[PDB]
C-alpha cells in the first residue's frame, strides 16, 4: 500500500487492457461476440496447474507483483510465428498474434492470477513455459496441402 | 425544389474530390475541407440558382510529409466541365490549359458521358496524366464504406524492401485492375503497390499487399 | 550461391510432421539394406523400431535440404532440429 | 428418393471443380500460401 | 434472387414515419403501374367533347388532331402510392414538351381521367400509347420493383457499456442498383449491401468483394446449422479474387491461368 512506483506498472497494465477492449469492440468484433476459435486453451492449462501443485489453500502466495507484470509482457515477445530480424517481419509477427496476445492478457491479469487462480512461484513459471511450448506446436506445418 | 437536389449532389461530389486530394497527399486547407453547404450555395449559384462549374476549379500542392514520402508528386488541377457531353472541342482546350500552366495531373469531372472518340484523346497528352470521373460516381465517397479497408500506396523504397523480404518477382503479387474504383480514386499507375490493412476475425489485424496492373 | 549461411537461417527450428515421416522411412530403408546402425539394438529388431530409437536419441546422420519458393535452400541437420 | 438420387450428382460435380481449382496450393517455408506458379494467394495462411 | 440490404441513418431508423418517406422515394413506379385503362376517341371539336361523362370537367376547365388519347388512373393505387394528378402530369411535360396537351380531372371526380391530344395517324397513336406505357417514369430508382420494411435487431453498447439489443428499421429490395440507391438522401451510404457481388466489384472494388463473397458463402453453409472453420472459406475467396477480377470455378476461369498444359488439360 502506498507504493507509487509499483502503481506505475499497474496503471500501465490497466491502460494496456483499455486499449485492447477499445480496439476489439470498435474495430474487430462490432457485434459483441466474445466467443471465438483461438489457439491453445488457457482455461484448461490453468486448472491443470491447480492440480499438479495442489493449488487449493488460503496459504498466502509468495508470488510478487513485478514478476507477474514483467513475466506476461515478456511472454508476448516469444510467440514466434516468423523468425528473422527484418523490420517487416517483426511487424508481421506482431500482427499475426495480435488477437491471441489480447486473450492471454485478459486471463493473466494481476487480480485474477492472485485472487482467482491463486498461482505460486513454481506454478506460474510452469504456466508461461507451457503456453510458449503449445503455441509453437499449434503452427501449421510447411508442406501442408491446404 | 428539384434545383436543390442538383446543388446538393454537386456539393457532395465536391467534398469527395477534396477527400480524394487529401488522401493522395496534397495539401487542402482545414477551412475548405469543412465548408458547409450553405456557404457553398452562396458562392457558386447565380441569382437564378444555377451553378457555375468554372468557379469550382482549384489547385493544390503536396504536404511536406507526402513530398518526403513520394518525390514524384507535383501539382494537381481539378476541373468540373460545364459541357454535359464532352466532345472533341472541349478536350482540346482542356489539354492545352494543362500544358500551358504545366500541371502535373488533371482530374476531369464530366456530367453525362464521354464519347469513345474523345476517350482516345486521353493518353496522347503524356507525361501529364489525365483522369476522368462521372459526376454520379462521386456522390458517395466509397472509401467510407464498411467493406472497403484503408488503402495506402507504398513508396518505391518500401516496395523494393518488400520484394526482397519475400524474394518475389513483381508478377507474383495479387493484382488490382486499373479501372477498379479504389485504384482510380488513388490515381494508381502500373507498377505501384497498395498496402491494405484489414480486419480479421482470427488474428485481429492483417496486412494484405496488392500491385496495380 | 543458392545456399544460405548457417547464421542467417530463417525457417522453423522444429521438425515438421512431414520431415519426421520422411526421415524415419528413409533411415528405416537404409537399415534394412544393412547400413551401419548408430545405436545399441536390444530386443526391438524391426527396421522401423530401430530408426525410431535413433531419432529419440538425436543420432540420425541426415540433413534436410528445405527448399524455399525461389529455389534457394537452408540445410538443417536432423541432429540440430528440435523434435517434440 | 428422386431428390437424393438427382442432387447427389449436382454436388459431386461441385466437388470435382473445387478440387481442380485448389489442388496445387501449398504452404511454403516462409509462411506464404502459394500455387505452383509461385503466385501469392495469402501472405500468411489463414491470417494466423 | 437479386436483393439489396439498405440500412438507414440512425435518426431516421428509429422513426417509422420518416422511413416510409424513404420507402416511397426509392420504389420504382411507372405510368403503367398506376394506369387502369386507355381509350382512343374521335373528338373533332377541340373546344368540346362528345363524351357526356367529361362534359362538366372539360367545359369548366377551359374557361390539332381530332384523335383523342384518354387514359384513366386507378384511384386506389394512386392514393396508396401518394401521387397527385399534378406531379404525374409534370413528369409527362418534361418528356413530351409541346407534342401533347395534358388535361386532368379533379380528385373529387367519380373517375380520375387524363386527356391527351397531339398538336396517316391511326396507328401512330397505338405506337405512341405503347411508347407511353413502356417509358414514362413517375419517380423512384430504376430496377427497384419492391421495397420491404424490415426490422433489424442490432446489438449496440449502452451508455453504461453493457451490450443491449436495439430494434432499428431497415429496407430490403427486389432487384439491384447499388450505385443509385447509395446516393439517395436518408440512406446510410456507408453501409448499404447487395447480394450480387458482381455489382459490388463494379461499385466498391476488389477488397469489398472479398468480404461480400465470404458473407454470401458463409450464410449458405451456416444455414443448416453446419459450421466450417474460417480459414477454408477464406482460402477459397482469395483464389477467386487474386487476379483482381472474379475468376469463376468453370473452364472459362480455371484454364485461363499460366499453369502447365498437362495440368490444365486434365480438367
Amino acid at each position: 500500500l502506498g507504493d507509487v512506483e509499483l502503481q506505475k506498472e499497474l496503471n500501465s497494465e490497466y491502460e494496456q487492457l483499455v486499449s485492447d477492449r477499445k480496439f476489439l469492440r470498435e474495430i474487430v468484433f462490432v457485434n459483441g461476440d466474445h466467443n471465438w476459435p483461438l489457439p491453445v486453451n488457457l482455461r484448461r492449462i490453468i486448472q491443470n496447474a491447480q492440480q499438479i501443485f495442489h493449488l487449493d489453500r488460503a496459504k498466502a502466495s509468495d508470488l510478487t507483483i513485478p514478476e507477474i507484470i514483467h513475466g506476461v509482457r515478456d511472454l508476448c515477445k516469444k510467440l514466434f510465428v516468423l523468425r528473422g530480424e527484418n523490420e517487416l517481419i517483426k511487424e508481421a509477427q506482431q500482427n499475426a498474434t495480435s488477437l491471441f496476445q489480447c486473450l492471454v492478457r485478459a486471463r493473466l491479469a494481476t487480480r485474477r492470477i492472485l485472487e482467482e487462480f491463486r498461482l505460486n512461484r513454481d506454478a506460474f513459471e510452469w504456466v508461461l513455459g507451457t503456453i510458449e511450448a503449445q503455441f509453437q506446436r499449434s503452427l501449421v506445418h510447411p508442406g501442408e496441402m491446404v | 425544389e428539384d434545383n436543390n437536389r442538383i446543388i446538393s449532389r454537386l456539393w457532395r461530389s465536391f467534398r469527395t474530390v477534396k477527400e480524394m486530394a487529401a488522401d493522395r497527399g496534397y495539401f487542402i486547407s482545414q477551412e475548405e475541407m469543412d465548408q458547409s453547404l450553405e456557404e457553398f450555395r452562396s458562392k457558386i449559384c447565380d441569382s437564378m440558382g444555377n451553378p457555375q462549374r468554372k468557379l469550382m476549379s482549384f489547385l493544390a500542392n503536396p504536404t511536406p510529409e507526402a513530398l518526403e514520402k513520394y518525390s514524384d508528386l507535383g501539382t494537381l488541377w481539378v476541373e468540373f466541365c460545364d459541357e454535359p457531353s464532352v466532345g472533341i472541342k472541349t478536350m482540346r482546350n482542356f489539354c492545352l490549359r494543362i500544358q500551358e500552366k504545366n500541371f502535373s495531373t488533371g482530374i476531369f469531372i464530366y456530367q453525362n458521358n464521354i464519347t469513345p472518340s474523345a476517350n482516345k484523346m486521353i493518353p496522347t497528352v503524356s507525361p501529364a496524366i489525365i483522369e476522368t470521373f462521372q459526376e454520379s460516381d462521386l456522390v458517395v465517397n466509397i472509401t467510407h464504406h464498411e467493406l472497403v479497408p484503408k488503402h495506402i500506396r507504398l513508396s518505391d523504397g518500401e516496395k523494393s524492401q518488400l520484394l526482397q523480404r519475400y524474394k518475389l518477382k513483381e508478377s507474383q503479387l495479387p493484382r488490382i485492375q486499373r479501372e477498379d474504383p479504389v485504384a482510380r480514386y488513388l490515381g494508381l499507375k502500373r507498377g505501384q503497390v497498395v498496402k491494405i490493412i484489414r480486419r480479421s476475425e482470427t488474428s485481429g489485424r492483417y496486412a494484405s499487399y496488392r500491385i496495380c496492373l | 550461391e543458392l545456399a544460405i549461411l548457417k547464421e542467417e537461417r530463417t525457417t522453423t527450428p522444429y521438425l515438421t510432421k512431414y520431415e519426421r515421416a520422411r526421415i524415419l522411412g528413409t533411415r528405416a530403408l537404409q537399415i534394412s539394406m544393412n547400413a551401419p546402425v548408430l545405436v545399441d539394438i536390444e530386443g526391438e529388431t524391426d527396421p522401423l523400431q530401430i530408426a525410431m530409437k535413433e531419432l529419440s536419441q538425436r543420432k540420425i546422420p541426415l540433413v534436410i535440404r528445405r527448399y524455399l519458393p525461389d529455389g534457394s535452400y537452408e540445410d538443417w541437420g536432423c541432429d540440430e532440429l528440435i523434435v517434440d | 428418393l428422386i431428390d437424393t438420387a438427382v442432387k447427389t450428382a449436382e454436388t459431386g460435380y461441385i466437388q470435382r471443380r473445387l478440387v481442380k481449382a485448389l489442388e496445387d496450393i501449398m504452404v511454403h517455408y516462409d509462411g506464404t500460401t502459394r500455387n505452383s506458379l509461385g503466385d501469392i494467394i495469402q501472405f500468411l495462411y489463414g491470417e494466423d | 434472387t437479386p436483393a439489396l440490404t439498405v440500412y438507414l441513418d440512425r435518426e431516421i431508423a428509429l422513426d417509422i414515419e420518416k422511413a416510409k418517406v424513404i420507402q416511397s422515394s426509392i420504389e420504382y413506379t411507372t405510368l403503367k403501374n398506376v394506369t387502369s385503362a386507355t381509350e382512343i376517341y374521335y373528338d373533332p371539336d377541340p373546344t368540346s367533347t362528345v363524351i357526356e361523362e367529361d362534359f362538366d370537367t372539360v367545359e369548366a376547365y377551359f374557361s390539332q388532331s381530332p384523335w383523342l388519347l384518354r387514359l384513366e388512373l386507378d384511384r386506389a393505387r394512386m392514393l396508396d402510392k401518394q401521387l397527385t394528378m399534378n406531379q404525374v402530369a409534370d413528369k409527362i411535360s418534361e418528356v413530351f414538351s409541346d407534342d401533347l396537351f395534358v388535361m386532368w380531372s379533379e380528385d373529387n371526380a367519380d373517375k380520375l381521367i387524363i386527356r391527351c391530344r397531339v398538336i396517316e395517324e391511326d396507328q401512330m397513336l397505338k405506337r405512341i400509347e405503347a411508347h407511353m406505357l413502356d417509358l414514362i417514369a413517375l419517380r423512384g430508382i430504376p430496377g427497384i420493383s419492391k421495397v420491404y420494411m424490415v426490422k433489424h435487431k442490432v446489438s449496440v453498447p449502452d451508455e453504461s457499456g453493457e451490450y443491449k439489443n436495439e430494434e432499428l428499421w431497415a429496407l430490403e429490395t427486389d432487384g439491384i442498383n447499388l450505385a443509385e440507391v447509395m446516393a439517395v438522401p436518408g440512406v446510410d451510404s456507408s453501409r448499404t449491401y447487395s447480394n450480387s457481388f458482381v455489382e459490388i466489384l463494379s461499385v466498391l472494388g476488389i477488397e469489398a468483394t472479398r468480404s461480400s463473397l465470404y458473407k454470401e458463402i458463409l450464410n449458405v453453409i451456416a444455414f443448416d446449422g453446419s459450421y466450417v472453420n474460417y480459414r477454408h472459406m477464406a482460402l477459397l475467396v482469395d483464389v477467386m479474387t487474386s487476379r483482381g477480377y472474379l475468376m469463376a470455378i468453370t473452364r472459362h476461369g480455371i484454364n485461363r491461368a499460366d499453369t502447365g498444359a498437362l495440368m490444365r488439360c486434365s480438367f
